[PDB]
């Protein structure tokens, strides 16, 4: 199907924030000559929302290999419909990025916003938003839970009731970077201004220690995938099979060498071990 | 012999005024936040604002012009425009040019009643700046300052004078 | 002079300006809400195309006009050239060959893209990918190339 | 000269047509002015050229790709390189310490003063492969649907901290059609609201109260939907011997 | 050669001249250029590829 | 050289570098910064 | 003093938060080791 | 971590004023080894070290710190260092015999 248009240009034109001061700076552009508070409790309601059955579909973007998710799609104010340049569709599994840059092509920064929005941080592979600005009521686990899994594919939904927060902590980045920009601003069942940003890490040990299991779960799946099976056979020794052909090749002829694992493991065409 | 720099080369051309046009009405003061990445530009080329000045001035029209059209240099930013041209001229027709008008100046300060200074500056600091397609572009000229040449004394410049 | 005389001054054009000037009317009106668009709904350089595609079009009037439909005579073509009714360069490319259906001068202008290139409305559509929609950002054309 | 770029940020087109501008843009990381690279990739995708993103010093520093930031042994995020077989290298972040740091690190580097990894991954492997009354079964009443038709929460019992909702979404969405999935891993609880009564029905007259998911036992019955409070750690333990005493 | 559709390909100059009579009705009618306004006016270089 | 995690062989790059055509009206886009000069070269020893 | 006071009967009586006196030109001395310079490696091992 | 920040500070604005000040860099160094943060400890004598390579007091403060938190293979690396730096200073090489 082709993407449908989720609103009109004719509110979609483009203008000034409101005068909220003396005088337009046209450099900045914003309004000057007037206070301080206002602008920090001023947080509107969203425009719009976004749905996959509805709007998702096909685009130029889908045309195009190797393109972005559409930010204002994700926002639910993208007038543009077929004729956008960005992907209309929440991610898959398989849709993953590089760290520089998320899912809707803005760049990732080397740290976060001190308010913990925007963006995000590629020295910090953060899969966890953090949604405040709750009504608490007894069924917030349940509208959070539907909510959230019609955003995408969860690993661990986490909701505190005393202060209202729900910290969602998806398995693609590109998820939660989607999630985060369709749920800021939005309203569960009762009307109100969520506030979705990134999470701080956890300082329970327990996601301590899952998390950093994790690293190394993802790092030896990148070190398994850049040797050979039989290196790693060799190298991980659980089984004894392996292990005796480790003896046996590490010996290389003579009994009793145990040959350094530089030596048996150093790859390349000619080196030593027939496996390279 | 068409490709000796490993492409076809041409000449660079001249772009229609139109465009020039809807450049410059398009960015307007520098308001709408579309137009941030030419603002580095724009008060970057502040730089070369007194060539711009220098330019225009001595390519204005003389008394005897109702209007002229200078080749101009733009950014298609619309930041800078440059009248590109010199405003060269044969010294014996010049002469001619302006002794005819201290001629005709003399007559007309005698012919006059009262001679009606205009205003400085003839606009309110106020008042927004005029348009060119709303304003000026279509609107008729006054007449320019000319002697009445004689088809026979003035025989021989008279066409082009 | 193509700068605007005050009218006793004023010069008549040449014979068949009459037969011509509603059709050269109407490219003028349409230069000007050219001008008058709006902008706010599209992008910046899609802004400018508008007056690409127009004059594209004025100056195809006149050199069709003059050469494959021959209905004015060379003294008044020569006047619409000089006084801005068509593109003259425009229309010499239009003459060479190869360049039969160029969209504009700057789409040919290579000493002013990145790698010395025509722009890619010039390349063959025969030669791009299938359902490849391209609009170059210079005046938005869509395949200029002779062949296309 | 000469950018550190990988061969998947390169394009796949083996002539490339590189753009070059000196002192282009900020590097990510130490915040300071180099010459930016750039390449107009395969596919004619709007967005832009992909371009070095950090310097040529902190890719050597980091070993990293300047496009995509990436390892250039194993094709990770730095951070995760780096926390994983951490023995490389730290840096810091800072303000005027990053740029402190990129200054004297690539003054020495240009002044001639200043692989090794492989006992690291090893090591890694070796660890990650370093491996880490009676309550009755459910009855009659258990497995057997109760009259009221308005109670359509089933109750899972007995979580593990690493069993996710996206198989256990999937196993209910083959199952039936849901409404909602809550699952808690600090009280090692779980609520599912479907939406069709009958294939509710029908999938816990399969289950019995009884689930395989993943090696991890699971009980579900009929209960009805509650707030899963802060509740006792007496309370968590012995939902957790339930949910193992499931399987006798 | 590696970034044309169609590399290598024996393919000669008169197919060539049909591949493009065939792209060129896929593509939208030109227009008359000799009619200004209306229907038939020219729109050239700016046809649409029908897709 | 090889790849990230691949160690298959891929193919020789001819590539072409221009330099960008910048806007020659365009100010310097980035503010200068105070940072401390860094140590010195590692003292020599002292042959008194 | 009387900061101090204030924030910790905020932290005991629940909501915790940020006071961040943290100014405009001032580094993070806390956040990380300023200018570090590491001894230099000798022929003593020092990982233990 | 508040208080540890402040003290920071006001031990830095005192080396920013007067680098050249021993006692400067001796507190800040001090205070650091008394907070069990070795690291930067470390650092602040080899910033100080930086400043005034060839002082034998500074020398030994740095020795002595590492000696007194039982950092013995520290201390003989930061001893072959200063007997490179000063080998006609026999202050030095007299601390390293003992
Ligand atoms: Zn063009
Ligand atoms: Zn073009
Ligand atoms: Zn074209
Ligand atoms: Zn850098
Ligand atoms: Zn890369």
């Amino acid at each position: 199907r082709p993407a449908r248009p989720q609103i009109d240009p004719a509110l979609v034109k483009s203008e000034r924030p409101p005068q909220t001061g003396t005088v337009f700076n046209i450099w900045y552009n914003k309004w000057s000559g007037g206070d301080r508070e206002d602008k920090y409790l001023s947080q509107t309601h969203a425009k719009g929302r976004c749905n996959i059955a509805r709007d998702s579909g096909y685009t130029r973007a889908d045309s195009r290999p190797g393109s972005y998710f559409c930010l204002y799609f994700a926002r639910g104010i993208c007038p543009k419909g077929q004729d956008c340049d960005y992907l209309h569709r929440l991610p898959t599994i398989h849709d993953i990025f590089n760290p520089n840059v998320d899912c809707f092509g803005r760049d990732k920064f080397a740290d976060y916003r001190d308010d913990m929005g925007g963006v995000g941080s590629f020295n910090r592979q953060n899969r966890t938003i953090y949604v405040g600005r709750i009504h608490v009521t007894d069924d917030i686990e349940e509208i959070v839970a539907r909510h959230f899994a019609e955003w995408g594919q969860i690993e661990r939904i986490r909701v505190l009731n005393n202060r209202g927060v729900a910290f969602i902590t998806y398995t693609n980045e590109a998820n939660a970077q989607f999630a985060k920009e369709a749920m800021a601003h939005q309203s569960l069942d009762h009307n109100e201004i969520l506030n979705v940003r990134w999470a701080t890490a956890d300082p329970n040990p327990l996601a301590q220690k899952r998390e950093q299991r994790r690293i190394e779960e993802q790092a030896a799946e990148a070190i398994r995938r850049a040797l050979p099976a039989e290196f790693v056979a060799e190298i991980e020794g659980k089984d004894p099979e392996a292990r005796k052909r480790r003896k046996l090749e590490s010996s290389y002829g003579l009994e009793g060498y145990e040959a350094p694992d530089a030596v048996h493991f150093a790859r390349g065409p000619n080196a030593v071990n027939p496996r390279g | 012999e068409k490709r000796k720099g490993g492409f076809v080369e041409t000449q660079k051309a001249d772009m229609p005024p139109e465009h020039l046009r809807k450049i410059v009405k398009d960015i307007g003061d520098v308001s709408q936040k579309k137009y941030t990445s030419d603002k580095r530009s724009y008060l970057g080329a502040l730089k070369f604002m007194p060539h711009a000045v220098l330019k225009l001035l001595e390519n204005m029209p003389m008394p005897w012009e109702a209007a002229r059209e200078v080749k101009v240099l733009y950014h298609v930013n619309g930041c800078l425009t440059l009248v590109n041209e010199i405003p060269r001229v044969i010294e014996p027709v010049f002469f001619a040019q302006w002794g005819s008008m201290w001629r005709t100046m003399r007559k007309e300060k005698s012919d006059r009643r009262l001679f009606k200074r205009m205003r400085f500056p003839p606009f309110d600091d106020e008042e927004p700046p005029l348009s060119w397609s709303e304003n000026i572009e279509d609107v008729e000229p006054l007449e320019p300052i000319q002697m009445e040449l004689d088809e026979d004394e003035d025989a021989a410049v008279y066409e082009w004078f | 002079m193509p700068a605007i005389r005050p009218a006793s001054k004023r010069k008549p054009p040449p014979d068949g300006f009459s037969d011509i000037e509603e059709d050269l009317l109407i490219f003028a009106n349409k230069m000007k809400d050219a001008q008058n668009t709006p902008t706010d709904n599209i992008p910046k350089h899609q802004a400018q195309w508008p007056i690409f595609q127009i004059a594209h079009q004025r100056s195809r009037y006149v050199y069709e006009l003059y050469y494959q439909k021959q209905a004015i005579s060379k003294q008044l073509y020569d006047w619409l050239l000089k006084n801005g009714y068509a593109d003259a360069m425009l229309i010499a490319k239009w003459k060479k060959q190869g360049y039969e259906k160029l969209c504009c001068l700057r789409c040919i202008q290579t000493k002013e893209t990145n790698f010395n290139s025509t722009c890619i409305c010039r390349v063959p559509r025969a030669q791009l990918k299938e359902d490849q929609d391209i609009q170059c950002v210079n005046c938005g054309c869509r395949g200029c190339a002779s062949t296309d | 000269d000469f950018p550190s770029v990988c061969e998947n940020c390169l394009p796949e087109n083996p002539y490339v047509k590189m753009l070059k501008e000196d002192y282009g843009a900020e590097c990510k990381l130490c915040t300071r002015p180099f010459t930016v690279f750039s390449w107009a990739g395969d596919g004619r995708a709007h967005g832009r050229k992909k371009r070095t993103n950090i310097c040529l010093t902190c890719a050597r520093l980091k070993n990293a790709c300047q496009c995509c930031i990436m390892d250039l042994q194993f094709g990770l995020p730095i951070v995760i390189r780096d926390k994983a077989l951490e023995l490389i290298a730290p840096g810091p972040q800072s303000e005027i310490n990053r740029e402190y740091f990129a200054q004297n690190n690539e003054r020495a580097i240009e002044e001639g003063r200043a692989k090794t990894d492989e006992k690291a991954r090893e090591l890694l492997r070796r660890l990650a492969n370093s491996k880490p009354a009676a309550l009755p079964p459910p009855g009659p009443k258990d497995w057997l649907p109760p009259a009221d038709k308005s109670i359509m929460s089933l109750f899972i019992t007995g979580i593990e901290d690493d069993l996710p909702e996206w198989k256990i979404r999937d196993f209910f969405k083959q199952y039936g059609k849901i409404k909602s999935l809550v699952v808690s891993h600090m009280t090692h609880c779980a609520f599912v609201n479907y939406e069709t009564r009958e294939g509710a029905e029908k999938a816990a007259t399969e289950l019995k109260g009884r689930a395989v998911i993943a090696g991890c036992p699971l009980r579900i019955r009929w209960s009805i939907p509650r707030p899963i409070g802060t509740m006792n750690k007496e309370e968590r333990a012995e939902m957790l011997r339930d949910g193992r005493s499931a399987f006798p | 050669a590696v970034e044309a559709v169609g590399g290598g390909v024996m393919r000669s100059n008169r197919e060539m001249k049909e591949v493009n009579k065939r792209l060129r009705e896929m593509r939208e009618d030109k227009g008359s250029a000799t009619i200004a306004d209306g229907e038939g006016a020219y729109i050239g270089p700016w046809a649409r590829y029908k897709r | 050289s090889a790849q990230m995690g691949n160690n298959t062989k891929k193919q020789e790059r001819i590539i072409k570098i221009v330099e960008r055509q910048r806007d020659p009206m365009e100010p310097p886009k980035f503010k200068h910064k105070k940072i401390p000069r860094g140590p010195p070269s590692p003292p020599p020893p002292v042959m008194h | 003093l009387a900061a101090l006071q204030k924030r910790r009967e905020l932290k005991t009586a629940g909501i915790n938060i940020k006071i961040t006196t943290r100014k405009k030109g001032q580094m993070d001395y806390n956040a990380d080791i300023p200018f570090e310079k590491k001894p230099a490696p000798g022929f003593y091992d020092t990982t233990e | 971590k508040e208080y540890q920040g402040r003290k920071r500070r006001e031990f830095e604005d005192y080396i920013r004023r007067n680098r050249l000040r021993l006692q400067n860099w001796f507190q800040y160094a001090q205070w650091e080894l008394e907070q069990k943060e070795f690291a930067r400890a470390r650092s602040i004598f080899e910033r100080a070290l930086d400043v005034h390579p060839n002082n034998t007091q500074l020398w030994i403060r740095y020795i002595e710190a590492e000696l007194k938190n039982r950092n013995i293979n520290h201390a003989r690396n930061l001893l072959d260092r200063a007997v490179t730096r000063l080998p006609r200073v026999s202050k030095l090489w007299y601390k390293y015999v003992y």
